[PDB]
Order: C-alpha cells, then structure tokens, then sequence
C-alpha cells in the first residue's frame, strides 16, 4: 500500500510570496537555468542535485530594470521533493529509479503568454523563449512532448487531467509537468484570470487518481510569481 | 528588461 | 554581489501539507525514528537531500499500528524542500559547502509535549523518545546542542531570535533547527495553544537577519502535523 | 499504538 502521493519533485521559480523574475528577450531567470544546466548535466547527474546546481545560479543573479523597482533585484529558486529515489535521466542504476522507457514518459509543456484582458495580467514577453526552451530540451532528453498555449484556468484543469489519464502512461517510466504563467502562491492564471489551485494539479497524478505513473517518478517545474513581493536583496556582510 | 511574473 | 533574501536552507517536513504526522505513542515519531535512522548510518558518505530520499523511502513504506481506530493502517509521506546551492557533507570537499568547523554548528531542538490551552492538544506521548534521540543524533554529528522544552509560542519566537543571534555562528559553518510540537499548515503550537507561523521562524536565520550564517547551510526539521486529514492509503495497482 | 501529531 502507498500513501496517497508520493515519488513527485516539483521546482518553483520563486519562494512563497515572492515574485519569479523574466527578462522581456530572454525569458525567465528559472527556466533559462533549468535547460542550461539539464542540458549540460543530465547524464553524470540526478535530478535533484541539478535542481541544486539550478538554485546556485538563480542565487547569484540579479535584475537589470534600470528607473523601476526590479533594478538590482533578487530571487530565489527552490525544489520540494517525495522522491524516494535517485532521479537520473539516463539520456547507478540500483539505487535510481527505473527509467530506460522509450519515451523516457509523456511530458506536458503548458505556457501561458497571452492574457485576455479580465484581469491587470500583462503579456509575458520571452515566454516564447521558455516555451521552446522546454519543449526542445525534453524531446532531446528522449520525452514525448505535448504542448498547451494560453489556456482558461477550467481548460487548464480538464486538459490536464486528460494528460494524466492517458494509456500512454502505463508504458512509460517518469512524467513531467511545467507550467508557465502568471500566479499568486499555491494557484496559477489562466489567461482569463482565473486561478487553477496546484494541489488540485498535482492530486491528479497522485496515487489514487493515476494508478499508471504509482512509484514513477513525476516532475512538475513551475514558472510563475508567488505574491507580490519583490526583493530587494540584501548586501554580503 | 527584468519584470516580474 | 549581494544576496537574495532567502539562501541556503534546507527544510525537512513530517508530513504534506493538510495531512497528518504520525507518532508511536512508544517508539516516538515516525519521522524523527527514520531520520536518525539513516543519518547515524550514512552521514560519512551521503549528503543531506539524498539522505531525506532515504528518509522519504522508510516513511513510504511505514503503516500504522492503532486497533479498532482511524489511524490502523493508515499512511503518510514526509517531504523536504531546499534552497541549498552546494552538496551538504556532513563529514563526520570541493563541490559542497564548507563544514569542517569545531563544532560543526549550533544545534537547537526544541520539543513541546505538554500542552495546556483553550486548544484541544493532547500530550505527545513519546515525544521525550524523539527529543532524545535527536540530541543524540545531532551531539553525534559534532554540533554544539542547545535544548528547549514545553516553550508557549512567544517564548519560542523570543528564544528563537536569542539563537539566531548567538556571536559563536560567527565562526561555525552550518546551522540546525529541530521543531517537534503540535502544528497546523505553515505554523506549529506552543504549549499556550497559540502559534508561530513558521516563515517567521526562518525569517529570523535569513540572509538579512541573520548576517553570521550567509551562505552557509541552515538545516530545520519540523515534526508537527500540517493539517487533519488522516491518509487511508491507496492498494498498489 | 500511532496517533497523530
């Protein structure tokens, strides 16, 4: 028997309450990291301590916004983990989830660019880049990648739990879920400001609704600010 | 520019 | 080059947030029984984030012991969540943080068992197993131990901030804090019955507030429920 | 016997 969720990793581009920083040509602070360092370290290392290698980079940059509040501004990346494994992509293996599927698994990239209006949500410029970014990196990583653009928040929540019951999922070994919008802590935007609760995301691939990924490891990346704090950052004493 | 999601 | 805010730490929790943690009313907490467990065994050649891997297998795989109640055969599953930049070798070199200080750190645990408030909060029977097996643990580990007992939540807040602001974190190279009380999501309960939000407890070893720690690790541990659903566990498929 | 915390 097993809990009802468990063997998810879920990276976050910002900390609870904080805003997730994105430059308007280059994309996010977070997703650019993530590839950077996915792409160069997939195959020596796991998952998680990328994840590390990830936080390292994100620690050590800072925002150029020269006359605005984001001028010199900070951030920091975090990941949460219920693995109960070693998470290596093989793109060790004892002591590492089982992961040799071709596909490696089914991986979802949802990016929301565009918003309709209902809400003061301004067009995320350089999510295009995000959007490639991820969509290039998982297919090179040996996933099979679907894609969702600038979804409602109740299209977000139907078509992702279409995602989770598909049958491909019984024959494949790992998933993975970015999400890339607007969002306040704990909830993402749709485009038409609406929000989507992320418990409610990850109960879908839980134990109990998504028997075929039980004790495959599930991946979530999440693009999206937190609250409305920005920080100002702090000098090294 | 830097901007905030 | 300055800093985020926020940097450094590691945070391993109980339980998910909404569930409950569970406890042997002899044998002490699940949680606490299995890190111990593994961090006496794999200290000398395992980092802390694989080691709560390890962690997050044994809670998995637990179930529970209560005849002829709602917590027969019931599950849970901890989790931890990092902003660690660096491996974190315990080393009881070079791709991990510094930890070669005498002592390795400061550790507090601090332990509530006996309550007393307008709260319905029963004593935490073998609670006294989990506080001793950590400062045990911990002395092991070559951290300087400093206690606390049965604290309402302003003189946690208050004894807390005394901790954070010892001169001797000046020259140490990492830090622990083990909290084992009852708990709500994102707070746990002094004996008065009133709570300490726990972003306010990890405010106080920031990178602002706590200027001696920067960019040196910061372990806490929490051992408090984070919510009232019992799990019931799902049949393996 | 577990309870919960």
């Amino acid at each position: 028997r097993l809990p009802t969720r468990s063997d998810m990793i879920c990276g976050y581009a910002c900390l609870k309450g904080t805003a997730a920083m994105r430059n308007t040509k280059r994309g996010s602070w977070y997703i650019e990291a993530l590839a950077q360092v996915f792409s160069e370290r997939a195959c020596d290392m796991h998952v998680a301590d990328m994840l590390v290698k990830v936080n390292a980079l994100i620690k050590d940059r800072e925002g150029y916004a020269p006359g605005t509040e984001f001028h010199r501004c900070k951030e920091m990346s975090e990941y949460c983990s219920t693995l109960c494994r070693h998470l290596y992509l093989f793109p060790h293996f004892q002591l590492a989830y089982r992961l040799q599927s071709r596909p490696r698994g089914l991986a979802l990239v949802l990016s929301n660019v565009h918003f309709t209006g209902e809400k003061e949500l301004e067009f995320r410029s350089g999510g295009d880049v995000d959007h490639s970014t991820l969509v290039t990196l998982f297919k090179l990583l040996g996933y099979d990648v679907h894609v969702l653009c600038d979804q409602t928040a109740q299209e977000m929540q139907e078509k992702l739990q279409n995602f989770a019951q598909l049958p491909a999922h019984r024959v494949t070994d790992s998933c993975i879920v970015a999400l890339l919008s607007h969002g306040v802590e704990g909830a993402i935007y749709g485009v038409d400001g609406k929000l989507l609760q992320l418990q409610e995301v990850f109960q879908l691939f839980d134990n109990a609704n998504c028997p075929s990924l039980q004790n495959k490891p599930k991946m979530f990346f999440i693009q999206a600010c937190r609250g409305d704090e920005t920080d100002r950052g702090v000098d090294q004493q | 520019v830097d901007v905030a999601d």
